[PDB]
Parts: C-alpha cells; sequence; structure tokens
C-alpha cells in the first residue's frame, strides 16, 4: 500500500509524509517505463578493478543497476560501493558467478540499520554527509540515506537479498582468477557489456561488405530479395548500434527480423533457429542470434 | 592590544552547540615571530579551556596586526555527548 499524503493549512508536518511520497513518484515512474518495455530492470554499469584478483580479492569501481522492484542504485551519484569481497574461501572452485545483493523491505518497519544485528538484514544505512545549498554560499552536514549493498556469490544462501549478477570469475591458464571475457549481467544498456557490443560490430561490419558484394552483381530472385532484406536492416541497425544507449529489446526485435527473413531461403537450419529473449539470461540469447546471422549472411 | 568575544552557533554530531569566540589583537613585534605567537597562543587557548564553563566549547583567535593574518584554534579535548 502507498498512501499518499493531503497537503493541507492546519495539517501537521511528518516524515510518514515523505517516506510515503517518495514510494508513490517512484511507482509513478515504473508505471511509464512499463507502457514500453517489458522490462525495465537491469544492469547499466558493471565495472570491476581486475587487477587485485591475483590477491584474492574483487573490487567494484563502479555499479548502476535497476533492480526488479523498481529500486535503483546509483554508485555515481547517490550510492556506496559494497565492501571488497573476499575469495580466498572460493579456493577450491574454478568458476563463482557474483551477483549484487540488496536486502528487501521490511512491511512492518525496522528497515533502517541501527547498528544491531537481526535474523533478517536491514535494508537501509545512515550516513553524515557535507552538502552544498545549491541557492547560497553555505554548507551544513546532513542525514542521508545509502542502499545496504554487498557483493556475494551465487553459490550461496540468497533468500533474503533481491540479486543481479554483475561479473563471473573463472580460472585462468595460470591458476589466477580473472573476468570471464564472455559474460553477460541482464542488460538494461547496451553499453553495459562490451563484449556484446563488439560481436555487434562485427556482424555490421560483415553486413555491409556481403550487401556490397552482391549489389555490384546487380532467376534473380534470389539475389534482389537478399539485397531487399539487407538493405532494408541496414538503415536502422546502423542507429541502434551507433549509439548503444538503451533498453536491448529494441535491438533483438530488429535482429530477429534479420533472421527471420534470411532463414526463408535457408536449408540448413531450423524453423525455430531464433531464440526467445530471455532478459535474465542474455547469454542464451545474443551471442546464439548473433553465430545464426553470421551462419545465415555467410552462406 | 584588544580583547574582544561572540558567540558561536555550530553544529556537531547533528546537535547545536553553543561555544565562544575568543578574538586577541597582538603587536607581533613582541613575539619573535610565529614561533612565539604560535606557542603563547597554545598556552592561551589550553588556559582558556580551564577557565571557560561548561556545555561550552571555546576557539582561540589571534590577529597578527602589522599584517592582518591570523592563527586559529578550533579544536575541543573534552569528553562529550555520551548519548
Amino acid at each position: 500500500k502507498i498512501y499518499r499524503p493531503l497537503w493541507e493549512d492546519g495539517a501537521f508536518l511528518m516524515p510518514q509524509q515523505f517516506q510515503q511520497q517518495a514510494a508513490w513518484d517512484v511507482h509513478l515512474a515504473d508505471s511509464v517505463a512499463r507502457m514500453g518495455l517489458a522490462h525495465p530492470w537491469g544492469v547499466v554499469a558493471a565495472e570491476f578493478d581486475d587487477s587485485l584478483l591475483p590477491l584474492s580479492r574483487l573490487n567494484a569501481t563502479r555499479l548502476i543497476v535497476r533492480f526488479p522492484d523498481g529500486t535503483l542504485i546509483d554508485t555515481e551519484r547517490a550510492d556506496n560501493l559494497p565492501p571488497v569481497c573476499d575469495l580466498s574461501t572460493v579456493s577450491d572452485r574454478s568458476l563463482v558467478d557474483i551477483v549484487l545483493a540488496l536486502p528487501l523491505l521490511n512491511a512492518n518497519g525496522g528497515n533502517l540499520d541501527n547498528g544491531s544485528e537481526s535474523e533478517r538484514p536491514r535494508r537501509w544505512k545512515s550516513e553524515r554527509v557535507n552538502v552544498q545549498e545549491l541557492a547560497g554560499h553555505e554548507q551544513s552536514e546532513v542525514a542521508v540515506l545509502r542502499h545496504n549493498l554487498t557483493l556475494r556469490m551465487a553459490h550461496q544462501e540468497n533468500a533474503a537479498w533481491l540479486t543481479c549478477p554483475v561479473t563471473r570469475l573463472v580460472r585462468d591458464a595460470q591458476g589466477q582468477w580473472c573476468r570471464d571475457p564472455r559474460f553477460i549481467p541482464p542488460l538494461l544498456t547496451l553499453s553495459a557489456s562490451p563484449s556484446l557490443m563488439t560481436e555487434l560490430a562485427e556482424l555490421l561490419h560483415h553486413l555491409q561488405a556481403r550487401r556490397q558484394r552482391l549489389m555490384s552483381m546487380r532467376a534473380d530472385v534470389s539475389l534482389f530479395w537478399l539485397l531487399n532484406a539487407l538493405n532494408s536492416a541496414e538503415p536502422v541497425l546502423k542507429e541502434l548500434l551507433d549509439m548503444p544507449y538503451r533498453h536491448p529489446e529494441l535491438l533483438y526485435r530488429e535482429l530477429a527480423r534479420l533472421a527471420g527473413s534470411l532463414l526463408t531461403f535457408s536449408l540448413e537450419h531450423n524453423v525455430d533457429a531464433v531464440p526467445a529473449y530471455h532478459h535474465e539470461t542474455p547469454e542464451n540469447v545474443f551471442p546464439p542470434l548473433l553465430s545464426l546471422l553470421n551462419r545465415l549472411l555467410e552462406a | 592590544l584588544a580583547v574582544q568575544h561572540h558567540r558561536i552557533q555550530r553544529f556537531e554530531k547533528g546537535f547545536l552547540l553553543r561555544g565562544l569566540d575568543v578574538e586577541v589583537t597582538l603587536d607581533g613585534n613582541g613575539f619573535a615571530g610565529e614561533g612565539d605567537i604560535h606557542l603563547f597562543g597554545e598556552m592561551l587557548n589550553r588556559f582558556l579551556a580551564l577557565y571557560a564553563d561548561m556545555n561550552q566549547f571555546n576557539q582561540l583567535t589571534l590577529i597578527v596586526q602589522p599584517e592582518g593574518k591570523c592563527i586559529r584554534w578550533k579544536e575541543n579535548h573534552n569528553p562529550r555527548l555520551p548519548g
């Protein structure tokens, strides 16, 4: 429940009014996003300092992520980085999935961490910070809220937290830990994962190269059809990749159309070669579809 | 040369505390430069702490009249805000 406050002359000023108002505004913003986007939540930034992996330490540098319940985490502007994750207890493993954990809300209050211990982790922390007044020329210390964020491993119990993948660590040839070159967090912004951008760039290159080769050849049904399909797609895919700053859903639809058409003349692939969109696990969507497109195109 | 004081309104750990601003103007020619001025001020600051009343913080400002610059002592060694 959200109880929008009634502001009026003679009304008392209360902290409950402010807390409920904030909840409403977040809800309203979330409602708007959902008008066009199936899955508004996901990762925007997941930058880590991996220079300390040789010393069994994983240290985040910049994390930005929208959680499944509308909660927005922004290290750059509002939140603090989580404590450094100690990998010394991972010795017996060869692969670890690291997620960012956020404690879930207590319906009956007591959400703020007062330094005491409890069975269920607190969600909010109070800190004192120096804030500059924008209008004038003065500063003061005020209380602000931070989220109680922490890094946890997928193989650990995570019932009490909402989680979102941020990085995956694998043993290298030297026995050292390193970041997996082919790991994709559930994305909210395409630029959040360079691995994907790179593969997409290769696709665009191949499409242009093939299109030009075909075009110079202008019984011709296959030629004209293929050129039409490629020429139609290029002007759109281009833009989407030039500015990789939007929800991946849009890209998926465009790539799916291209694969859909090409499969018409291809014989060596199954009808349902195009994968479903799985927001939670992009690794089972994009690299598959992209590999398909590369083969369909090369053929 | 001169002694003046002002009320101080300051915050600490979210609480509003009272204090006293003690400002003294000195003729810098009476001291062997900053070495002596500082040590004199350090003593005076300590003395004020032992003279001033309870629930009051005190700071010392010394002005070097020949130049207009000053040295400020802004510290509090007293146990406080137990709860």
